[PDB]
RNA sequence: GCGAUGAUCACCCAUGGGUGGGUACAAAUGGCAGUCUGACAAGU
């Protein structure tokens, strides 16, 4: 009946998701220095970093390369064949070995965050299957552990009548209802 | 020095030299190079003579940046001491500015050497 | 005869009848700009430079000024019998390639403007031929590198890179702390006394490494995190405290929060480390005169190094606290006179007046030693000039404190 | 409340209140008059 | 709130609003190259200044011919730290491309951080005199824009253009006569660069005094014609 | 009442202002443009509405002399008493903002004048036949 | 084959779009917004 490792699990995931964010378009100001078409080509953030991390400068671009970085991810879309050209012909400012290292070690560090992300989400379902099962399979693992954090507690929301659980045509039925049955689900899940 | 590009020749440093004196004397002249870049991104420089001796020549190489994009007309001389004693402070000054001022009784020498060095530039 | 043409993308070469400055004449006077003239002439020899940027721009400045192994490896057989006429459009090129070793004859800038600008004008229907490209990115890749060198770019002065970098360790910063907050109030179900006596993240992360559980804690020693009266401290604490029992999954899980924390902090000490590098690369007066943090901080307050040296000395003195100048000016108050220079060292060493005086002198003295290292345009990159602007201001500063203010 | 009318001082979210603007124009006015 | 009406000119537009505004499109979006004040409508777009900008006083003055279009290359002398290539830039859009000529190094570097942002513009750190240096990287440009404040214009721009230009182009110069000069009737150097030009082929078109936004200056107009 | 530094604040700012009011407004032009035709008979026929092939506002304006191929304000209230309002509106407020900036420039060189008096030198209080007094500063370097 | 475990309850063109508003985050070389004084001081 601790719930505040939802909470807590809530506030981590808002607060991991952004920060990935703001540190894959680090990675991509930097890199965009060295290299700018390879942040235009993958406009994933991810395999942004992933990409950076094998092809650190961009010199080294043979066909077992090519093979390689076609093995990240995927070649249907040309990007590899697309990068080898833009890469051989950019317009890239060069940059010294020590901020390579340091945006190498940087795009790392936005994978682990990535993959610690992750990780945390599906624990984040699992708690949520343990502690408040009913909730969970009525809304869902990430919705009820949002309202439960909006709430304070489970034990506030349980509390708390079904109008003040709605603030907190037929869609406005289908929203009522839910409510409701949201409060009742909160209730026998609490005790 | 190329990096002093504008180099004033003899009659040209004697002239300029004694424009700045009498400027000093009437007090439209501000003298040193922190006061000199105040001076003109004011706006209300006539115009800079600067050093060229001086040691090293970057911490006033810094002037001709803001001397040509608000379109003022500058100079270099050869001697920072001559200058000094032009200006007539006891310590050597490596830029002066001549500020602008109409109720002034030197402006017609103010407007001659003026003239004179956008014609050099 | 022989015509040479410098494309970006490679050397070509193409034969045309051997009377070439009559086949000019016929070119203009005919208007043969088109690609029946082009078709008469396609190509004789052509010679695509390799895929290496570097080897680009030196092939290139060796075009600008002499002639290159691969003008030599290109050059092999241009020839048939021992005399050939070849077109240049350099004249000291075709000098060179007459003092060079095949000694055929060659054809400085003459009438051949009309060969020259026709050929690059339909050099589009030379693309078919070797070239099976559009060369407009190729030009572009080109120039920036030819301007890169031209302007002798080093590439460790980099002020964007470094307003990058001090950004970015405030970010870190910030986020790191947010992240050590989340961590105490999660740990906070079951150990708060030491969430109390412990304020280091570090310390309260790698606590966390070392031991899971308060009587482990009682058991294991932590002496490499704490000094004895504090981990005894938080033995005590682990002896009588007050939260919950933790299961092994939610361990595990801040066990790994625990550390993002640590690789979070070790990241951004080596980052900082990388900025003093860059500081030391760019503007290394400036290193030596005021220290690194703050003339990092500094560049950062002015955007560019060069708008920095642009602003004259008293607005350096006063760079940081323009809220207390603008503010005290118009309300008739005294202006501040530290800004952010005060967390200079000097300035730190200085007291009071001293302080005041001491960050006028060195602000004047780091307006000129860092005109001098945004100005400089070939730079020892020693430390002199901070040197002996930094020896005038501790003379000052021993001066200043050494007059004393009662009568004894 | 809102975020368009949070603004930074309570004398300033009074005069960008309008009932009591039309007031105080009201009995400032009347005031007014009444002086002169 | 904001009217955006074409100009005779295929890539400029004007601003009918609170205040009228000479204006073109962007290609770098949310990114003002130099300070400028840029407006939205949506559309992206960005002012001309005539007191920066001797072409935006050409352009708010009144011209018959420019030969920029669209679909074009063009090249610039004296791009001054990019403030109007940029412009041009965004004028000629990605079809074309245009090529921007400095020698000095402070501008020189400016025109490499512009050329870095936009893909149209690049830049040619070379010095203006030697055609035969930096005869590699252009390729038949279809106009020729001249800002160079030397007084041998009319014959650095005659060898960059039997070098460099497509026959039957465009020629457009901006001249001061305080720097040719500078001590007799701007009419009479008009007169005499005019000479000169027809001397090094050139046909003149037209010339314009851009009085109201700058002094002593003019702007010449011509077609390259007859030549190879 | 106030002081040199305040007086110098507000000069800059309401210089910068008049800065940004000036590149934001618009100055319509004035030239002497001049176009160049080849033969005597050709300047004799010549006319600016087939020279330009424009229509007569298009030719009496300069900034859109557009074609006539290119021709083949009601959308805001109160188009021809209020849109020029607002155009004067900002022409005078860059008028008051330039002629407050030099009046503030006035007191700033009075304020100086007084300063500098008040501060060095060895001076003699000469008076000029239009009744204006000027300070005499002895020639002498000052250490 | 109902219900207290909860029934019922701003504009235009014809259930489609345009205009306005609220919420969270992000960018701005967007605005507030202007970069102090300027020759003497210390010992005898």
């Amino acid at each position: 009946k601790n719930d505040n490792h939802i909470i807590q699990a809530i506030a981590l995931l808002d607060q991991l998701d952004k920060d990935i964010n703001t540190f894959a378009m680090r990675v991509k100001e930097w890199y965009g220095w060295h290299f700018p078409e390879l942040a235009k080509l993958v406009p994933d953030n991810y395999t942004f970093a992933k990409l950076v991390l094998f092809i650190k400068d961009k010199a080294s671009l043979n066909d077992d390369s090519l093979h390689d970085l076609a093995a990240l991810l995927n070649e249907d879309s040309g990007i590899a064949q697309r990068v080898i050209d833009n890469a051989r012909i950019s317009m890239g400012q060069d940059i010294s070995e020590t901020d390579m290292e340091n945006v190498c070690v940087f795009a790392q560090r936005v994978a682990s965050l990535a993959d610690y992300r992750r990780q945390l989400y599906d624990y984040l379902c699992e708690k949520m299957h343990t502690v408040a099962p009913n909730l969970s399979e009525l809304i869902g693992e990430v919705i009820g552990a949002r309202l439960i954090s909006h709430a304070g507690s489970l034990t506030n929301l349980s509390k708390q009548a079904a109008s003040t659980v709605q603030i907190l045509k037929n869609k406005g039925r289908i929203s009522r209802y839910l409510a409701n049955k949201c409060s009742m689900a909160s209730r026998i899940d609490n005790y | 020095n190329p990096k002093a590009f504008p180099l004033a020749d003899a009659a040209l440093t004697q002239q300029i030299l004694d424009v700045v004196q009498q400027a000093a004397n009437l007090r439209q002249l501000k003298k040193g190079a922190n006061e000199a870049t105040k001076t003109l991104n004011r706006g209300i420089s006539e115009f800079i003579i600067m050093a060229a001796d001086c040691e090293p020549i970057e911490i006033l190489l810094h002037l001709p940046l803001l001397c040509e994009d608000k379109n003022v007309p500058y100079v270099f001389v050869p001697s920072r001491v001559a200058l000094g004693r032009a200006c007539g402070v006891s310590r050597p000054v490596i830029a002066a500015s001549i500020t602008t001022n109409d109720a002034s009784a030197i402006k017609t020498q103010i407007y001659a050497v003026k003239d004179k060095i956008e014609t050099l530039l | 005869a022989y015509v040479l043409t410098e494309t970006s993308a490679g050397y070509a070469l193409l034969k045309a009848s051997d009377k070439k400055i009559y086949k000019s004449s016929s070119l203009i006077q005919d208007l043969d700009s088109s690609d029946k003239v082009l078709k008469e002439f396609k190509i004789a020899a052509f010679s695509k430079f390799n895929s290496a940027a570097n080897a680009l721009e030196e092939a290139n400045s060796i075009i600008e000024g002499k002639v290159s192994s691969q003008l030599e490896k290109l050059l092999e057989e241009i020839k048939k019998d021992k005399k050939s006429t070849l077109i240049v459009s350099e004249t000291k090129l075709a000098n060179a390639i007459n003092k060079l070793g095949l000694n055929f004859n060659v054809v400085s800038d003459a009438v051949t403007l009309d060969i020259y600008r026709a050929i690059k004008e339909y050099l589009p229907e030379l693309l078919p031929g070797m070239s099976d490209n559009d060369l407009s990115k190729m030009s572009l890749g080109l120039a920036h590198s030819i301007g890169r060198h031209k302007l002798k770019f080093s590439a460790d002065k980099v002020d964007v890179m470094i307003i990058q970098a001090i950004a970015l360790l405030d970010d870190l910063d910030k986020e790191l702390n947010t992240y050590a907050m989340r961590c105490k109030e999660w740990y906070g179900w079951h150990f708060p006394e030491l969430a109390k006596i412990v304020t280091d993240s570090v310390a309260y992360a790698r606590i966390i490494l070392t031991m899971g559980i308060r009587s482990k804690a009682s058991e294991t020693d932590l002496s490499e995190i704490l000094p004895e009266e504090i981990e005894e401290r938080v033995k005590t604490a682990a002896e009588v405290s007050m939260g919950t029992e933790i299961t092994q999954t939610d361990l595990d899980n801040i066990n790994a929060l625990a550390e993002q924390i640590v690789e979070f902090a070790a990241y951004r000490e080596q980052l900082s480390n990388y900025l003093s590098a860059r500081m030391k690369a760019i503007a290394p007066n400036l290193t030596q005169l005021v220290g690194e943090l703050v003339g990092a901080r500094l560049i950062a307050h002015s955007g560019s190094l060069i708008s920095l040296a642009k602003s004259p000395a008293s607005t350096i003195q006063i760079l940081g606290a323009e809220k207390a100048l603008f503010r005290a000016l118009k309300t008739k108050h005294d202006t501040p006179k530290y800004g952010l220079l005060y967390h200079a060292s000097l300035v730190g060493q200085a007291t009071g007046k001293n302080k005041g005086k001491i960050a006028r002198v060195l602000a004047a003295k780091a307006a000129v030693s860092l005109r001098y290292d945004a100005l400089a345009e070939d730079r020892d990159d020693s430390g002199d000039i901070g040197l002996e602007s930094r020896a005038k201001v501790e003379n000052r500063l021993s001066q200043l404190e050494g007059r004393d203010l009662r009568t004894t | 409340m809102n975020r368009k009318e949070r603004k930074s001082t309570i004398l300033e979210t009074l005069m960008g209140d309008e009932a009591s603007n039309k007031y105080f124009k009201r009995k400032y006015n009347e005031i007014q008059e009444k002086s002169t | 709130k904001v009217v955006i009406e074409p100009h005779r000119h295929a890539g400029v537009y004007i601003a009918r609003g609170k205040e009228d505004l000479l204006v073109t499109k962007n290609m770098a979006p949310g990114e003002s190259v130099y300070g400028e004040k840029r407006i939205s409508v949506k559309v992206e777009y960005r002012v001309w200044n005539p007191f920066r900008s001797k072409l935006a006083a050409g352009i708010m003055g009144g011209l018959d011919e420019l030969f920029i279009a669209p679909g074009k290359k063009v090249l610039y002398l004296g791009a001054a730290s990019g403030t109007s290539v940029s412009h041009v830039s965004d004028v000629v859009g990605p079809e074309g491309v245009v090529y921007a000529v400095e020698f000095s190094h402070r501008p020189g570097r400016e025109l490499i951080s512009m050329a870095k942002k936009r893909p149209n513009i690049i830049p040619i750190i070379e010095d203006a005199r030697h055609p035969q240096k930096y005869r590699m990287l252009i390729g038949m440009v279809d106009c020729v824009f001249a800002d160079v404040a030397q007084p041998d214009q009319a014959r650095i721009i005659a060898l960059n253009s039997h070098m460099f230009l497509k026959d039957q182009g465009g020629v457009v110069i901006s001249i001061k006569a305080n720097c040719i000069d500078s001590t007799v009737d701007a009419e009479t150097v008009f007169a005499r660069e005019v000479q000169k030009l027809r001397e090094e082929r050139i046909k003149p078109l037209e010339q314009l005094t851009l009085e109201p936004y700058e002094r002593d200056h003019c702007i010449v107009v011509g077609r390259y014609m007859r030549s190879g | 009442t106030q002081d040199s530094n305040y007086v110098r604040t507000l000069r800059q700012i309401e210089l910068k202002k008049l800065e940004k009011g000036a590149k934001q407004l618009m100055f319509k032009s004035s030239g002497n443009h001049t176009i160049f035709v080849d033969s005597r008979e050709k300047m004799n026929e010549f006319t600016p509405e087939k020279f330009f092939n424009t229509t007569s506002e298009m030719v009496n304006r300069s900034e859109n002399r557009l074609t006539k191929d290119q021709l083949a304000n009601a959308s805001s209230i109160m188009p021809k008493e209020s849109l020029d309002k607002k155009k004067l509106k900002k022409f005078k407020q860059v008028k008051q903002h330039l002629q407050r900036e030099t009046q503030l420039k006035q007191v700033q060189q009075r304020m100086d004048a007084q300063r500098e008096l008040l501060k060095k030198g060895s001076k003699k209080k000469i008076v000029d036949s239009s009744g204006k007094i000027s300070f005499k500063w002895k020639k002498q370097r000052k250490r």
